[PDB]
RNA sequence: GGCGCUGCUGCAGUUGAAACGCCCGUAGUUGGCCCCCCGCCGCCACGAGGAAACGGGAGCGCUCCAGGCAGGUUGGA
RNA sequence: AUCCGGUCGAUCCUGCCGGAGCGCGACGCUCUCCCCAAGGACGAAGCCAUGCAUGCCUCAGGACGCGGCGGACGGCUCAGGACAACGGUUGCACCCCCCGUGGCGGUCGCCGGACACCGCUGGCAACCCGGCGCCAAGACGUGCGCGCAAGGGCGGGCCCCGGGCGAGCAGCGUGACGCAGCGACGGCCCGCCCGGGCUUCCGGGGCAUCACCCGGUCGGCGCGGUCGCGGCGCGCCGAGGGCCCGACGCCUGGCGGAGAAUCAGGGUUCGACUCCGGAGAGCGGGCCUGCGAGACGGCCCGCACAUCCAAGGACGGCAGCAGGCGCGGAACUUGCCCAAUGCGCGGCGCGCGGCGGCGCGACGGGGUGCGCGCGAGUCAGGCGGG
């Protein structure tokens, strides 16, 4: 890292996000319809108490293969084990993409990915398609339509193995067609 | 199955050990060791196929137990044993010192060499890893482990090692313009000069060598054996990694008959 | 398996007894074998199992297939377990120079 | 399993579709008169092995004239219909292998190379001499009828030094 | 026996599959220890051997109070409240993650310094000390903790609140 | 296989067997012409990587042959 | 790259019926010589008499016994199972692994007693066992030693980006627990290797007189269990999930591929059996020992069938090699040998496999003459072969 910290003179004003984390961590603290205290296994809880703000209070991280962390991930205050910047899982293997078929679950929505099949006696071609489920973080929210790039992780549910790490907007009422890519 | 296999058809053999399909349903099978089973070739398959010092597998048994046979300097008493790559074979009685190599065809093949040769050996680095108590450790092809190596040695490098201390003497650095051989693939057995090295982030790494007649060629970067810098280390066969085509091939081969 | 024909009753086709506090006790049947472990020999003879001469090679048995003493500390056996101990201590000391090679190393580097 | 079922086998000859087309009934009867043949399946067997050679050279033909499959294989197709005596030295186009018929395959039999000598006065006496073990090729002797004999190895088609014609 | 083999289920879309051969000795499972409080631990022979420990009726642990690092060894005294059910807090069962009251008398030594939590000073000055069990005790045969504080105390103070 | 009597190449539907009584209409299939020198598909070519036996195929007279991998510096491309 | 006979008093068509070729089995008739070579698979995964198919090497003349390594590989079969299995292609930053080959080796004065073989006595129809007693170890048990096995609390940066990565991963320090493993002939531990477990993408039978299906079913939270991730299991919360691009249900005289039969090109049909993968051992289940088995030439139970018996009991698994019964149109010797190719222990073992026997399933070569010499047989010696 050879460059070393540009000088803006409003960065530690900035960092009242301190404060906001904080009281959204007492917020939390407060919804007693929970039945469990949700927090990230990377951050003490000892670090909310003290003062002189020496220390972080929330943790992220970033995936690699040039993709970049949304800055929503950075600067929420949800919790989430199996998002993929600020969660406790990691991206390998094979990245697609798709389009979202439905986002009717919780933290869950389902693509549909599609392609040709050549047949050969016919010479010619079927169009064929498939469902895939996976993770969508809080950091991102979608509609039907959007297209979406998700990328393998390990076993998550019954039917989930991928999880959301790109969102490319798709305006509503336009119309549908293959799309293969 | 139930548990680990033992046994190996002939059919199922690899095709680079050149087993014959009749006389036999059963093939040696590599016991483990310093090489795998898919890149090596049983001991036996050297003494009694190759160079008929023995005829059957009873009477090659007879000279493993006596100890006429040095591996890298060692006495190897177990017929399937797995020799490989820059292994060093030296029989003393006949007063033979041959290195294992690759030839034009993917195959394995015996150089003679000087007892000023024979007292080293070149090995590939595979891996840099943090053992018990964070120590540093490296692994080569070899299933070899070297504690606290000199901070420059990093992976795809090969290190020169003396044969009876067992310990580091000089290292090739993997870089561009080196001296090269590829160990495996389709490719196999060629010797050429490294001209690019692409990286795919997730992927494979591949690398475009090219001979010294100037034919140009490409494998995975997990293929490649750094030989020198500019100058192979060690000796090569006659061919010294040049590939003919199938029509000089067989103007060759219908020159022997003649 | 099939077991237990009686807590003593009348099925019972054999029984199998022992006497104890004793037609009446007479024959003093002879012992086969010998003492064969090292200290085997030394409380059977009151010798102490500690000195640095505990050789005890003494042969009668009474002539009496079986005798081998077995654990006893010979002058070799001694040797090897010296050669033993002095080599793992040789391990140690070279690896130490070797840590203090490399620590040495990267403080130069 | 045994070995043996690693072993591989072929049939060697094609029947023809229509059995019973007069032309071609006495065309293949003239043929077992002027050699000596014994049943029709020796018809078969010629027909079949130039249906092959005929396969190859129409499959290189269809390529084009700088391709190394034509370069190599019309190359060994030429140089092995050469020694044979199957096709002659002036004719090294690969267009000339097409217009072969089967009498060029049955003139380079055993019994047909020493009727040409006159070391037999006929085909038929050719082949009782054949059985006879009474005549050798480049001193070894040979008991097959159909032998094919090359070019390297008809100047040295004798009788056999041990036989009682000697 | 028990097993974890995935052959016995649906598929995605509600249908019925088939079984294609027998039990398989690697997809086994085990019944759970249900560590009791108020000491046993058992061994497992497990795949490869690989020891595992597996506590019944445990008393003791290690805990920390993590802000000013004070790390005593302590007697759990009672398990009062569990996310998953009431059940498990009825019984006093040992599990990863549940909240008990500790034996304030190892920390009393750590009375005098200010400037450290009066929710956990005033927690000391009395007989016991809300924790969290931090590891499996079916698993390593052990049950160690830390000493909660900051929101997470609060949420479970309000979870105990006397109403 | 004959068989273009299953028809993608390549059948038949006025009368031999065969065009729904007609109109609307979703899924599906199909859709004029125009900018070239960007991106993303398809598509064409060349590579890398993974098994032999079988199937092709270079060389070799088990006396020929179905075979086999031989052999006289070699070879199993 | 081919057609031909049959509709009429005669004629040109459409259209089927029949003939002509190759392959696989069964039946009939017939058969001189030599080489190669399949052989109880075909809605009976029906039932089995007899013999053989697994052994080889720390402590005393030798056996015997103890201890050790192997018996989870090799052989057989195709019953089950249709988003399985299987084929190509990924991953484990969610994993386990004997032997072998490199490393590494720091741990808060020579101990004990007893078991089998064996002696002396017994029970029982036979299967199988009892009692008392002298005796060893490269077997146990406890251990001499420079503190360090698992798990746990803090030690990260608050545009966005070397020990080692594409990726904050792996080590280390420091407060607390704990006291594991290795030490009575020095090895706990670490890398590789082969092997396994799961896992990404694409391919992966027929029927619509089967059009709607599912309810741990689809997702979330928390614990448990596992070698390990996961509705894998359990508690709580939500209403999801699939479908004419054919879901669900039903049927199959359904093991998958590599491949095979046919033949201009495009295709059609079959994948029992040689290699690779899967599953089973009369049918359900359960389990111990081990690195590895839900093992059947291991054990336990229910069921259906058989076996010996003094009537008390004991006891079995040929879809291993031969052989037999039954069934069917349909399929061989109750042979010799570890000499070869290989595997376990090192010298043996091995119905793996090899060699003969029966064998017109099928392949290849040569005869029943030529104008006068041969082969088929006969008897001897070679060569070959355990
Ligand atoms: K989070
Ligand atoms: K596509
Ligand atoms: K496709
Ligand atoms: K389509
Ligand atoms: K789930
Ligand atoms: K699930
Ligand atoms: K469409
Ligand atoms: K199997
Ligand atoms: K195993
Ligand atoms: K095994
Ligand atoms: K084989
Ligand atoms: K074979
Ligand atoms: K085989
Ligand atoms: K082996
Ligand atoms: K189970
Ligand atoms: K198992
Ligand atoms: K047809
Ligand atoms: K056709
Ligand atoms: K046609
Ligand atoms: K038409
Ligand atoms: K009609
Ligand atoms: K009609
Ligand atoms: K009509
Ligand atoms: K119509
Ligand atoms: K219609
Ligand atoms: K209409
Ligand atoms: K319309
Ligand atoms: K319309
Ligand atoms: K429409
Ligand atoms: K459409
Ligand atoms: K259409
Ligand atoms: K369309
Ligand atoms: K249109
Ligand atoms: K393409
Ligand atoms: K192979
Ligand atoms: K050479
Ligand atoms: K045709
Ligand atoms: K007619
Ligand atoms: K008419
Ligand atoms: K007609
Ligand atoms: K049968
Ligand atoms: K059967
Ligand atoms: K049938
Ligand atoms: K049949
Ligand atoms: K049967
Ligand atoms: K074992
Ligand atoms: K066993
Ligand atoms: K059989
Ligand atoms: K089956
Ligand atoms: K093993
Ligand atoms: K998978
Ligand atoms: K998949
Ligand atoms: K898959
Ligand atoms: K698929
Ligand atoms: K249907
Ligand atoms: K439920
Ligand atoms: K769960
Ligand atoms: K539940
Ligand atoms: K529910
Ligand atoms: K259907
Ligand atoms: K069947
Ligand atoms: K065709
Ligand atoms: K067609
Ligand atoms: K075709
Ligand atoms: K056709
Ligand atoms: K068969
Ligand atoms: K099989
Ligand atoms: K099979
Ligand atoms: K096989
Ligand atoms: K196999
Ligand atoms: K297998
Ligand atoms: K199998
Ligand atoms: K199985
Ligand atoms: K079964
Ligand atoms: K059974
Ligand atoms: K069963
Ligand atoms: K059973
Ligand atoms: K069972
Ligand atoms: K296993
Ligand atoms: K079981
Ligand atoms: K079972
Ligand atoms: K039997
Ligand atoms: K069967
Ligand atoms: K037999
Ligand atoms: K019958
Ligand atoms: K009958
Ligand atoms: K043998
Ligand atoms: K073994
Ligand atoms: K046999
Ligand atoms: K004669
Ligand atoms: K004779
Ligand atoms: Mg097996
Ligand atoms: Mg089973
Ligand atoms: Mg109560
Ligand atoms: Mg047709
Ligand atoms: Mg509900
Ligand atoms: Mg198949
Ligand atoms: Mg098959
Ligand atoms: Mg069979
Ligand atoms: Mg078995
Ligand atoms: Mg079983
Ligand atoms: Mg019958
Ligand atoms: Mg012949």
């Amino acid at each position: 890292r050879h460059p070393l910290r540009p000088d803006p003179d409003r960065e530690r004003r900035a960092l009242e996000r301190a404060e906001n984390l904080r009281k959204a961590a007492y917020e939390m603290a407060e919804n007693q319809h929970e039945r469990a205290y949700h927090k990230q296994s990377q951050i003490f809880q000892g670090r909310f108490l003290r003062k002189d703000n020496a220390r972080c209070l929330r943790f992220y991280k970033s995936i690699g293969m040039g993709y970049h962390t949304p800055i929503t991930a950075i600067n929420g205050t949800y919790i989430d084990k199996k998002c993929p910047f600020t969660g406790n899982v990691s991206i390998r293997g094979r990245i697609l993409r798709g389009v979202v078929h439905s986002a009717k679950m919780q933290r869950s929505i389902i693509v549909r990915r599609d392609y040709l099949h050549f047949v050969q006696k016919y010479k010619r071609y079927e169009r064929r398609h498939k469902h895939v489920a996976a993770h969508l973080s809080p950091c991102f929210r979608v509609k039907e339509g959007d297209i979406v790039t998700i990328g393998e992780c390990r076993p998550l549910s019954k039917t989930i193995r991928f999880n959301v790490i790109k969102v490319e907007p798709v305006s509503e009422a336009a119309k549908k067609r293959f799309s293969p890519f | 199955a139930r548990g680990v296999r033992k046994h190996l058809k002939r059919l199922n053999a690899p095709k680079h050990w050149l087993l014959d399909k009749m006389g036999g349903i059963w093939a040696p099978r590599p016991t483990n060791g310093p090489h795998g089973l898919r890149e090596c070739i049983p001991l036996i398959l050297i003494l009694r196929n190759r160079l008929h010092y023995a005829n059957t597998y009873a009477e090659t048994s007879m000279i493993l137990q006596d100890k006429n046979v040095l591996i890298d300097g060692k006495p190897r008493t177990d017929p399937t044993f797995p020799v490989g790559f820059m292994d060093v074979f030296e029989i003393p009685k006949v007063h033979k010192t041959f290195r294992v190599l690759y030839d034009v065809k993917g195959r394995f093949t015996l150089v003679p060499i000087q007892s000023n040769e024979a007292g080293f050996k070149l090995c590939r680095v595979q891996k840099i890893f943090l053992g018990d108590k964070g120590m540093p450790y490296l692994s080569t092809h070899d299933a070899r482990t070297i504690r606290f190596p000199h901070p420059d040695i990093k992976t795809n490098d090969t290190i020169k090692i003396n044969l009876k201390t067992g310990k580091i003497d000089e290292w090739y650095k993997f870089d561009i313009g080196k001296i090269v051989m590829v160990t495996g693939g389709r490719n196999c057995g060629r010797i050429g000069t490294i001209q690019a090295i692409d990286k795919h982030m997730g992927s494979y790494t591949m690398i475009r060598m090219k001979d010294t007649e100037g034919t140009e060629f490409l494998t995975r970067l997990c293929n490649v054996f750094v030989i020198g810098n500019d100058s192979p280390a060690v000796a090569i066969p006659t061919t010294k990694g040049i590939r003919p085509d199938i029509i000089k091939n067989r103007e060759l081969r219908l020159r022997s008959i003649a | 398996k099939s077991i237990r024909g009686c807590i003593v009753g009348p099925d019972l086709h054999a029984l199998s007894v022992v006497l104890v506090d004793a037609g009446l006790t007479d024959v003093v049947v002879p012992k086969r074998l010998v003492p064969k472990r090292a200290s085997k020999i030394r409380r059977l003879f009151g010798l102490p199992t500690t000195k640095v001469d505990p050789k005890d090679q003494m042969l009668v048995c009474e002539l009496i297939l079986k005798p081998k003493v077995q654990r006893v500390v010979t002058d070799e056996k001694y040797a090897r377990k010296q050669r033993v101990i002095a080599e793992k201590k040789e391990i140690m000391r070279k690896s130490l120079q070797q840590l203090e090679e490399y620590k040495a190393l990267l403080s130069r580097m | 399993p045994r070995i043996s079922r690693h072993r591989n086998s072929s049939k060697t000859y094609s029947t023809p579709k229509k059995p019973f087309t007069k032309p071609r009934l006495d065309a293949e009867l003239k043929l077992c008169g002027e050699y000596g043949l014994k049943c029709k399946r020796e018809i078969y067997r010629a027909r079949y092995m130039l249906a092959k050679i005929r396969r190859t050279a129409r499959n290189l033909l269809t390529l084009d004239e700088n391709d190394i499959k034509r370069r190599f294989e019309g190359a060994a197709l030429l140089r092995r219909l050469h020694m044979l005596g199957i096709l002659d030295e002036e004719k090294d186009q690969l267009d000339y292998v097409l217009g072969l018929r089967i009498e060029d395959i049955f003139k380079r039999r055993l019994q047909s190379v020493i009727v040409e000598s006159k070391l037999a006065k006929s085909v038929h006496h050719a082949r009782n001499m054949i059985k006879a073990r009474h005549i050798s090729v480049g001193g070894q002797i040979v008991n097959i009828p159909s032998y094919m004999v090359r070019i390297s190895n008809t100047s040295r088609v004798a009788i056999a030094d041990t036989s009682s014609l000697a | 026996g028990i097993t974890h083999d995935k052959m016995y289920k649906r598929s995605k879309t509600g249908a019925v599959q088939g079984k294609w051969h027998k039990k398989r000795k690697y997809n086994l499972g085990r019944q759970p220890a249900n560590t009791k409080l108020i000491q046993k631990i058992s061994t497992i022979r497990c795949r490869g051997g690989n020891i595992k420990r597996r506590a019944l009726r445990l008393s003791h642990g290690s805990f920390a109070w993590g802000s000013a690092d004070i790390s005593h060894k302590a007697r759990i005294l009672q398990v009062v409240y569990n996310s998953t059910s009431n059940e498990l807090v009825r019984t006093n069962t040992l599990v990863k993650g549940c909240v008990v009251q500790i034996d304030s008398a190892p920390f009393k030594s750590a009375l005098s310094n200010d400037t450290l939590d009066k929710e956990i000073l005033d927690q000391i000055r009395g007989d016991h000390i809300l924790a969290r069990i931090s590891s499996r005790p079916g698993q390593v045969g052990t049950a160690d903790g830390y000493i909660l504080e900051g929101p997470e105390l609060l949420f479970y103070q309000k979870k105990l609140a006397p109403k």
